[PDB]
Formats: C-alpha cells, sequence, structure tokens
C-alpha cells in the first residue's frame, strides 16, 4: 500500500547486491636529490 | 597514599615541563610566519591489514589476560588440571597463531 | 609540400582537438585554484586560459598546431597531477614584473630599445 | 544501599541513554556499549570485593575477556561499513527500509 | 646597569648554546654533498663539535646549500628554508651555492643560492675542501657568539 | 527534461547567466558568431554550461553545430524524450 511517504521506495535487487559506488598516491618531493611519484597499494 | 602522591607529582612534573616548553619560546617575538606532506589533499586510504593485526592483538591480549593467573595458580592441590588447562589456554593460543598463518591473516605484516 | 601529419589530417581535426584542449582546461581551473590554493579567481584563471589560447590563434598550420595541443596537454598533465609548484602556476601572471612601455614616448624615455 | 553503587548504576545508565540515542558515528555507540561494559565490570568488582566471595572474582575478568570480543567484533563490522561508504554513519545504514 | 649586565651574561648563555649545538640540514645537490660528507667522516667529525650528523628539516638549526640549486629546484630549497624555525642559518657551500659557479651562464641554474635564501656564510671552492667547510661552520659559529638579541632587546 | 519550454526557459536562463551576451539582444533564433558576435571558445564555455545545467556530456561533432539557442533546445530534446 504506497502513501505519499513511501513513494520514492524501489524495490531491493534481485540477488540482494548494492553497487560499492582507489589506491594511495604518495610525492616523496626533494625536502643527491630526486623526486619520486609512489602509486602505492599499501 | 605514597602511590597518589608520586603519581601527582610525576604528573605535575609532566605538565610543567610540558608547559615550560610550550611557553618559554613564545616570550621571543621571533616573526609571525605565513608558510602557504606525500599526499597532496587526498583522503586517508583505509588498509585492512593494519586493522587486522591490530585486532589480532586484542584477541591475543585476551588469551594473556587468561593466562595472567598461572604464577599463583600453580600453588593450587588439583595441578593435574591446572597443568591440563594452562597447556590447554596456551595451546588455543597456538591453534589462534596456527589459524591466523595458515589462512593468510599475517601477510605483508607477516 | 606533401608533408607526414601528426595527429590531424588537416584544421578541421586539428581545430577539434584545440577545442577539446579548452575543454579540459575549463574543467580544470577551479581545482587548480583550489588545491593550489591560489589567490586568483576562477574567472581570472580562465582569463589567462582564454588569453593563452588566443595567443595563437593566428597559426594556419596543422602540424604546428598539432604540437601546440600537444604541449597544452603536457602542461595540463602538470597541473593536474601536483607537479607544479603554486610557483609554476603562478609563473603565467607575470605579477612582480613591471609594466613595459607600450608606447614610442615612454620606451624613448627609458631606454634603446624598439 | 551503598553509595558508590548510586553512582556505577547512574553511569551505566548514563552510557546506555547514550547507546539508545545515536548522533552519527558508530564509533561512539561502540564507546558507549564499552562505557556500559565498565561500569558492570566495576559494579561487579566492587560487590564481589565488598562481600569476599572468592570464587567469583575470576567472574569480571571472564566478563572483560568475552566482552572484549564482542567489542572486536563490533569494530569489525564498523570497518566493513566504513570499507563500504568510507565513513561509519549510522544513517548510509538505511537499505533495509524497503 | 645591573639590567645590561644580566641581558649580557644571558645573550652569552643564549648564544653559547645555540653555537655549541648547532643542527645541520644539508641539501645534497651536487659534489659538494662528496665533501660535506668528508666533514662528517671520522678525520674532521662534525658531531664533536656539536654539529650532528643529518638532523630532521624541522629541527635544524643551519641549512648548507652543498651543490647547484637548478631553477627546477629553487622553490624546494625555499619551501625547507621556510619550514625551518628560527634562529635559522645559511651556509652556502661552493662555487655554484655562491654564485652559480661553473654553470653560471646556464638557462637552468640559480645564479647563487642568495637569490632564494639569505646566505649567513659563504664557503668557496669547487668543492671547497672539508677542512674549509669546517672552517666556514666554525665561523658561523663565532657569528653567532657575537650576537646581541637580548641587548638589542634592552636598548629597544 | 521534462516539458520542452521548461528546457527552453532553462537554456535561456543559463544564457543570461553568461555575462557576455546582452540580455536584450539574446532570443532563441540568435545566432551566436554572427549575431551576438562571439568568438568560437565562448560558444565551446555555452555548450560547457548547457553540459553542467542539463547534466550530460555534449561531444564535439555535434556541439560545433549548436549555433543557436533553438540548436540547443532540439538537440537536448533529441538527446532525451520530450
Ligand atoms: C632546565 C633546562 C634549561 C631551561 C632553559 C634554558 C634557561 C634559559 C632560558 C631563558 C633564555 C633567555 C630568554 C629567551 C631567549 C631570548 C632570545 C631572543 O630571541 O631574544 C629576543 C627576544 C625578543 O626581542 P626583540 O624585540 O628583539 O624581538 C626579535 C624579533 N623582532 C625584532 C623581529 C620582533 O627577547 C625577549 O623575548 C626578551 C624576554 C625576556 C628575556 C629573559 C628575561 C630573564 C629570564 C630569566
Ligand atoms: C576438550 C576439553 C579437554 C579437557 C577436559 C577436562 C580435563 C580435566 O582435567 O578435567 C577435570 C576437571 C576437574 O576435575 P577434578 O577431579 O579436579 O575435580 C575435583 C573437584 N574440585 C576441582 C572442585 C576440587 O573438570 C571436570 O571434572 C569437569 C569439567 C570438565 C568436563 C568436561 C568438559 C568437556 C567439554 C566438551 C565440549
Ligand atoms: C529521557 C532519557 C534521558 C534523560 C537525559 C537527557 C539528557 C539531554 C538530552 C536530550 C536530547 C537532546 C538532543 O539534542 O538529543 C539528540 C541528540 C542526538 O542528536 P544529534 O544527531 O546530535 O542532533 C540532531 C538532533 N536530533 O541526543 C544526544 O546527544 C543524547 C545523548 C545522551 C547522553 C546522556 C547523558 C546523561 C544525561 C543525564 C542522565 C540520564
Ligand atoms: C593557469 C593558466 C593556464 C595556462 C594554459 C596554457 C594552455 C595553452 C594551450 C595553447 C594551445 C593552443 O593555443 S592551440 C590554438 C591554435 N589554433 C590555431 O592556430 C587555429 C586557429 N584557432 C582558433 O581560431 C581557435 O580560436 C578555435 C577555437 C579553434 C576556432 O576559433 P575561430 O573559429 O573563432
Ligand atoms: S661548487 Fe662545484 S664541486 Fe661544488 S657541488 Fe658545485 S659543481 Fe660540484
Amino acid at each position: 500500500y504506497p502513501t505519499k511517504e513511501t513513494a520514492h521506495w524501489k524495490p531491493p535487487p534481485w540477488n540482494d547486491v548494492d553497487p560499492p559506488k582507489s589506491n594511495l598516491t604518495l610525492n616523496f618531493g626533494p625536502q643527491g636529490v630526486l623526486r619520486l611519484v609512489m602509486e602505492l597499494s599499501g | 597514599m605514597n602511590l597518589m602522591i608520586t603519581l601527582l607529582t610525576n604528573f605535575t612534573l609532566a605538565t610543567l615541563l610540558v608547559t615550560i616548553a610550550f611557553w618559554l619560546p613564545q616570550l621571543n617575538v621571533y616573526s609571525e610566519k605565513t608558510s602557504p606532506d606525500p599526499m597532496g589533499s587526498a583522503r586517508l586510504p583505509f588498509s585492512m591489514k593494519f586493522f587486522l593485526v591490530a585486532i589480532t592483538f586484542l584477541l591475543f591480549d585476551l588469551e594473556i589476560a587468561l593466562l595472567l593467573p598461572l604464577p599463583w595458580a600453580s600453588q593450587t592441590t588439583n595441578l593435574n588440571t591446572m597443568l591440563t588447562m594452562a597447556l590447554l589456554l596456551i595451546f588455543l593460543l597456538a591453534v589462534s597463531l596456527a589459524y591466523e598463518w595458515t589462512q593468510k591473516g599475517l601477510e605483508w605484516t607477516e | 609540400t606533401s608533408v607526414k601529419p601528426i595527429f590531424s589530417r588537416d584544421m578541421n581535426e586539428a581545430k577539434r582537438r584545440v577545442r577539446e584542449l579548452y575543454r579540459a582546461w575549463y574543467r580544470e581551473v577551479p581545482n587548480t585554484v583550489h588545491l593550489f590554493q591560489l589567490d586568483i579567481s576562477v574567472k581570472q584563471g580562465r582569463d589567462k586560459v582564454r588569453e593563452m589560447f588566443k595567443k595563437n590563434a593566428h597559426v594556419t598550420d596543422p602540424r604546428v598546431v598539432d604540437l601546440l595541443v600537444i604541449k597544452g596537454k603536457m602542461e595540463l598533465e602538470e597541473t593536474i597531477n601536483v607537479w607544479k609548484q603554486r610557483t609554476h602556476v603562478m609563473r603565467f601572471f607575470h605579477e612582480t614584473e613591471a609594466p613595459r612601455p607600450k608606447d614610442f614616448l615612454s620606451k624613448f624615455y627609458v631606454g634603446h630599445d624598439p | 544501599m551503598s553509595l558508590v553503587y548510586m553512582n556505577i548504576m547512574m553511569a551505566f545508565t548514563v552510557s546506555l541513554t547514550g547507546l539508545l540515542m545515536y548522533r552519527s558515528h558508530l564509533m561512539s555507540s561502540l564507546l558507549c556499549l564499552e562505557g556500559m561494559m565498565l561500569s558492570l565490570f566495576i559494579l561487579a568488582t566492587l560487590m564481589i570485593l565488598n562481600s569476599h566471595f572468592t570464587l567469583a572474582s575470576m567472574m569480571p575478568i571472564i566478563l572483560l575477556v568475552f566482552a572484549a570480543c564482542e567489542a572486536a567484533l563490533g569494530l569489525s563490522l564498523l570497518v566493513m561499513v566504513s570499507n563500504t561508504y568510507g565513513t561509519d554513519y549510522v544513517q548510509n545504514l538505511n537499505l533495509l527500509q524497503c | 646597569s645591573r639590567g645590561e649586565y644580566v641581558v649580557a651574561k644571558l645573550d652569552d648563555l643564549i648564544n653559547w648554546a645555540r653555537r655549541s649545538s648547532l643542527w645541520p640540514m644539508t641539501f645534497g645537490l651536487a659534489c659538494c654533498a662528496v665533501e660535506m660528507m668528508h666533514m662528517a667522516a671520522p678525520r674532521y667529525d662534525m658531531d664533536r663539535f656539536g654539529v650532528v650528523f643529518r638532523a630532521s628539516p624541522r629541527q635544524s638549526d643551519v641549512m648548507i646549500v652543498a651543490g647547484t640549486l637548478t631553477n627546477k629546484m629553487a622553490p624546494a630549497l625555499r619551501k625547507v628554508y621556510d619550514q625551518m624555525p628560527e634562529p635559522r642559518y645559511v651556509v652556502s657551500m661552493g662555487s655554484c651555492a655562491n654564485g652559480g659557479g661553473y654553470y653560471h651562464y646556464s638557462y637552468s641554474v640559480v645564479r647563487g643560492c642568495d637569490r632564494i635564501v639569505p646566505v649567513d656564510i659563504y664557503v668557496p671552492g669547487c668543492p671547497p675542501t672539508a677542512e674549509a667547510l669546517l672552517y666556514g661552520i666554525l665561523q658561523l659559529q663565532k657569528k653567532i657568539k657575537r650576537e646581541k638579541r637580548l641587548r638589542i632587546w634592552y636598548r629597544r | 527534461p521534462l516539458t520542452l519550454e521548461g528546457i527552453k526557459d532553462r537554456v535561456l536562463y543559463v544564457l543570461k547567466l553568461y555575462d557576455k551576451i546582452d540580455p536584450e539582444k539574446l532570443s532563441v533564433n540568435s545566432h551566436f558568431m554572427k549575431d551576438l558576435g562571439l568568438d568560437s571558445l565562448d560558444q565551446v564555455e555555452i555548450i560547457m554550461a548547457m553540459e553542467d545545467e542539463f547534466g550530460f556530456e555534449i561531444p564535439d561533432i555535434d556541439a560545433e553545430k549548436l549555433m543557436c539557442p533553438q540548436e540547443i533546445v532540439d538537440y537536448i530534446a533529441d538527446k532525451k524524450d520530450v
């Protein structure tokens, strides 16, 4: 029985799975000398 | 009472040295600084592995909490039961360690 | 007169690449003013983008404007990735430079240059 | 009864009403739950020491250990919610309204 | 007066403590880094003067610019100098830090680190020897010894 | 996206937020290049304002043929139902 309150409720997924909706970037700068841009995954 | 005096003296000396370290160079009038990190502005990435080693610490620390009355427990007159349950608690800590091992829970912080 | 192209066969594909590059710079400018915490406005940075595009608007060679789009994408890639500092972004705005004499008379007054 | 028991019960009810009135964070709910557990530890401990009931002295340690294990489980649930939405906000846990 | 004597003794105390515990942040830019490492090596041993080996930049007292400052690293030098707490000092080691040096007429080289940071000691050489750099650090200590902070404060 | 009239009203609202177009001469059939006298990049930032308001990516091969607000509202009417 949809009312005005329950007028935006969509049904759940058929497999009950909702979509989940990155990795670290470190700039080891000059602070010899060298700059490094790391893309780390942990 | 002597312990409360000692804790208060240690806390008072620590707070005194912290106040001195935070307000002795404030008397200097050096300059006002403007000054406009490896990560640029990125959000702190969660790592599951640090949380796993922290929970593994907590669980083995609860097993340690069970193990702590053993020097008093050895004084009992039910020594066969005491020895069986002592070896059983250390064995269950070992089995928790082995299950954490063999299911790759101790990996990349091994 | 028959030369090897770079990306564009003629000026239409070339102007398309120029147009996509202007779109990408226009989208990037507010993020640049935010994360570098520049002291300019988004209108002012977009006017500098428009100035840098309209400076090269007299070019009629497809290979030259291909290389201009290549170098503009290199500038944008060095700006999105934080490879420039604030200094490299603000070198487009010649702020510490005194205004040059533009007419004949003040160039006569200050020195020998034409 | 004893005057300290009033304060330990009142602390349990304060941590109860904190646990029964969320603001945003699931971690604040877990902290209120562990404040409840701490007050239970203190109250059980003061009774068992007060009564000289010797064999129940192992009781609060057990009351610690299990519940701290429970706390560990709760932290893992928070992390899984934090691995879904980025935060631990309880208003992100509303998919089961429909 | 009495206050003049007290600020004289206190300036002597704080200048003794600052010069006798100098902590360097060394920019290992170019060949002068090797000779700084020889000034830290066991023949010369900066640490016997209280000059520690590789303090972190947020707690260092002097910034030793040892090598060529290129244009691509001039804001990095300026940023590290801005992050140093006061009293900070800057020693310019060798000819490229001093005036550009062998790369003075280059398109890519800052002609002396004094265009970017204020410089207290200029140590000349290509590279200046580790004994010459240690001489420059002792001259910096003598410059700190004759500072008159509290005396000028008492006269202002 | 609902009614074509609201889409035309919102196109005109976007183009009167645009500060180089004089709102007096601005009509729905007004040409950007020869009537209002705009640069190509002015039309490009117009189309990106349309992308900001209408919320979909307009490609380049069909944004170059949007030379009046009527062409813009017809293009958005093509990319949706109405
Ligand atoms: S002053 Fe000369 S020797 Fe020294 S670092 Fe520079 S190039 Fe090398």
